[PDB]
């Protein structure tokens, strides 16, 4: 099970990408678009890339609500620990 | 990108093939007459030899010993007062001049002159008197056109009297002065081609280095391309046509320029990556160069598709159309990253000026990727919806709508039509052979049931023959009247020397442009066939020659011409992109997604023309249309496909986002370039070239702006692993552990 830090850090790579937010400025305690002005679709590529290239499952019905970085990780943990 | 191969050597070689390339240009355009030059003095026929209807009429010349060829022209008398004895001695002293000048008028049927035939020629209202003059050269050759330039300078001529005009019109002189009117639009035709190219490249590239180098590239390619078919044509080794040239050089500037884009965008989008020079170079050829070869094979084999047609404005397109796509092709490959290559090494030229707009198209391709089943079904329909225009989509082959007003035959039609009927200016020869001498009475009696059959046919206004030297006069011969000298005259008028066949003059009550005629000319032959029976010279030739009988033959070969040229076509397209992407589903997915285009094509340019220009669709322009799109569309497909294919190593949903995001600048402004191209056919003169400028720019603009954009990255993603078979390709790979933080 990775830590805090491995899917902040997969996910700031990724949003490098998306966006080009510099890595350091994806933490866990700051928010999504209301915040980082990521939008809603520019967060539909963040999910279909997380499914990709670290593949985990991301469907739509849970993005509506993934408000901070700091949701997305947990869910990602959630969804880790249980195999 | 290893830095080897091909474009290693083109690399190092710039400056030599460059060179190369210019001396190539230089050769082709000071040996040879210019591309509009030699089209005008390489035209090709109208119609095939081989069609029943050119033959029949060569069977007429030459069985009546008057002419050889098939191209007749009409020269209407139109008055303002009733043509009186001044009007007869005009109209004699042009026939005279006609006569004394055999190289251009093989004979002249003076039905005029005679008193006998004189009310035949007369409109009802007696103000205009047309007169069949039978040129030198089939129609729409080059022999045919100067023919008719030679009638119209001998008509201008002779000095008319105080009123009455002469005009020049008929089929021959409509290919005439179609040629003269294309003549007239190319230059500005040209212009607005590349002063939109000009703009447009401003406003995608906002480098004015960067654009003057592209147009570089652009005019030698297209005057590298104009250069090598115009030494073809020169040398008669291939066929040439107006059509071939206009759409030739919108062709070529159009797809020149759009390679030109794909090099560009590819190289600056390498160069913004952080590749340096050599490097961002050699990742534009290993990951453009092949698909621009591909699109320009594609294109290639579009165009030769339309050589193994039947009809020469097809045959024209094919040869032609496809070596001057293969040069233009093997120009940008070549000489463009050659000039890529040394401007490299110059300053900052192809530096990109501004960042590549990706963040737009990297959501859209999220977007597509997310939900590929509800974007596919809704491009789906939108592209389909176009097809709603069958209902009502009309084929009009009537040239006298396609052409300008002012021109000599528009002018000689409209002179006509306001004294006689539409269809008397477009009459038909009817022949039959007997085997015996025809000069009986019993023979004679047979010929006037002739006429009165083809008379009842419906949508027949008048028949002309010995029996009837008008439109309408137990009909016997009494023996004495055969040595009455006006009827000996009217019987040399219209029966052959050796008196073996007769000649009727048929009239049509509709337009015998249409296929109304088309059906027509069917029911003449099967009338002449059942007045034939019974008959003691049954058995002979029903030989029907004309306009009418000439598009007959056109509109069924067009048909079959069509199909087969488009079947053709989306098989060796469909082929170049298995050999390209080596993968069949991705192949069989660009056809399907061209071809639904296409529809959507079809339905807009009908639309459009049909119900607001107020212009029916010209025949031809379906085959060019689907021809072209069928190229040129698959080529953006195959570029998106190829991108993919590149991008699928880091996954394949995220492939298809990658690559959306590093192409949909560089696609849209490819194809908003030869869209532009394409609907800048719209000021040709040609309003056949504007009908298949339009459509085609219509469909590329419907292409770039939803199909290359939404149906083939949803079809892409919602196949999968599937997309690339037979090519074992995986859906998104092993997932990597998550990376230590930094």
């Amino acid at each position: 099970a990775a830590t805090q830090e491995e899917i902040i850090a997969g996910l700031a790579e990724i949003i490098e990408e998306v966006t080009g937010i510099e890595p350091s400025e994806v933490t866990p305690e700051k928010s999504f678009v209301d915040d980082l002005d990521i939008d809603s679709l520019s967060m539909v590529e963040i999910a279909v890339q997380t499914e990709d290239k670290y593949g985990v499952k991301i469907p739509d019905e849970d993005l509506a609500g993934l408000r901070t970085v700091g949701d997305v990780v947990a869910y990602i943990q959630k969804l880790e620990e249980e195999n | 990108a290893r830095p080897g191969g091909i474009a290693k050597w083109i690399r190092v070689l710039a400056v030599p093939i460059i060179l190369v390339w210019v001396a190539i240009i230089a050769v082709l355009n000071t040996v040879v007459p210019q591309l509009d030059v030699v089209g005008e003095m390489r035209s090709v026929s109208m119609s095939p030899d081989d069609a029943p209807s050119v033959i029949a009429m060569k069977r007429v010349g030459e069985v009546f010993e008057e002419f050889k060829s098939n191209s007749s022209v009409m020269i209407v008398l139109e008055g303002e007062q009733p043509l009186g004895d001044e009007a007869h001695k005009y109209y004699d002293e042009i026939v005279d001049k006609l006569e004394a000048d055999p190289a251009h008028v093989e004979h002249v049927q003076d039905f005029w002159g005679d008193p006998l035939t004189a009310s035949g020629a007369q409109s009802p209202d007696g103000l205009a008197s047309y007169v069949q003059v039978y040129t030198r050269g089939n129609q729409g050759e080059a022999l045919a056109n100067e023919s008719v330039e030679a009638v119209q300078d001998i008509v201008e001529s002779v000095p008319a009297p105080p009123g009455v005009k002469a005009y020049v019109t008929g089929p021959a002189a409509l290919s005439a002065d179609q040629h003269v009117a294309s003549d007239r639009s190319v230059r500005v035709i040209e212009a607005l081609t590349f002063a939109v190219i000009i703009t447009m490249l401003l406003l995608v590239y906002r480098s004015i280095v960067t654009v003057i180098l592209t147009l570089v590239m652009v005019v030698l390619s297209l005057s590298a391309a104009r250069g090598m078919i115009a030494f073809l044509g020169y040398h008669e080794i291939i066929g040439l046509s107006v059509f071939a040239t206009n759409l030739l050089t919108t062709l070529a500037i159009a797809a020149a320029t759009d390679y030109a884009i794909f090099l560009i965008g590819r190289y600056q989008e390498a160069r913004s990556v952080g590749e340096d020079r050599e490097q961002s170079y050699y990742t534009m050829f290993h990951s453009t160069a092949h698909v621009v070869l591909g699109s320009g094979m594609t294109i290639a084999g579009a165009t030769l598709c339309l050589h193994f047609t039947r009809m020469p404005y097809f045959q024209s397109l094919g040869i032609p159309l496809a070596i001057g796509m293969s040069v233009v092709v093997l120009a940008s490959l070549t000489m463009g990253a050659a000039i890529i290559s040394v401007a490299s090494r110059f300053g900052k030229t192809f530096e990109p000026k501004r960042a590549m707009r990706t963040r737009g198209w990297r959501k859209l391709g999220a977007a597509v990727v997310r939900w590929p089943a509800p974007i596919l079904v809704t491009t789906i329909a939108l592209s389909v919806v176009g097809l709603l225009a069958l209902p009502g989509y009309q084929t009009n082959y009537n040239d006298r709508r396609y052409l300008p007003q002012d021109l000599p035959a528009n002018t000689g039609y409209a002179a006509a039509d306001r004294h006689f009927s539409q269809a008397r200016m477009n009459p038909e020869l009817l022949m039959i052979e007997s085997d015996h001498d025809l000069r009986n009475s019993a023979d004679f009696l047979v010929v006037d049931r002739i006429a009165k059959r083809v008379f009842q046919v419906p949508g027949i206004s008048r028949v002309q023959a010995i029996t009837r030297p008008q439109g309408t006069p137990s009909f016997y011969l009494p023996p004495e009247t055969f040595e009455n000298p006006d009827f000996k005259r009217g019987m040399k008028m219209f029966l052959s020397p050796d008196g073996h066949a007769v000649r009727f003059i048929i009239s049509h009550e509709g337009d015998p442009m249409s296929p109304e005629g088309i059906k027509h000319i069917d029911a003449i032959k099967q009338a002449a066939k059942e007045a034939i029976k019974g008959t003691p010279l049954e058995g002979s030739k029903i030989y029907l020659g004309g306009t009418a009988a000439t598009f007959k033959d056109l509109q069924e070969g067009a048909n079959y011409d069509l199909i087969i040229a488009g079947i053709a076509a989306l098989c060796l397209i469909f082929i170049i992109m298995l050999i390209i992407t080596r993968a069949v589903v991705a192949s069989a997915v660009i056809v399907g997604t061209v071809v639904i285009s296409l529809g959507a094509s079809f339905g807009l340019s009908v639309l459009i023309w049909q119900h607001i220009i107020g212009l029916e669709l010209h025949w031809m322009v379906l085959a060019m249309a689907v021809i072209v799109l069928l190229a040129v569309g698959a080529d953006y497909n195959l570029l998106l496909v190829s991108r993919i294919k590149e991008e699928i190593h880091a996954g394949l949903n995220t492939g298809i986002i990658r690559s959306m995001g590093g192409t949909g600048s560089v696609v849209t402004s490819a194809g908003l370039v030869f869209a532009f191209t394409m609907m800048s056919m719209a000021v040709s003169e040609l309003a056949v070239i504007a009908q298949v400028g339009t459509t085609i720019g219509l469909g590329l603009l419907f292409d770039t702006l939803v199909i290359r954009s939404f149906m083939t990255p949803s079809i892409a993603a919602l196949m999968g692993k599937w997309f690339w078979w037979p090519q074992r390709v995986r859906q998104r790979p092993l997932p990597a552990p998550w990376p230590q933080p930094v």
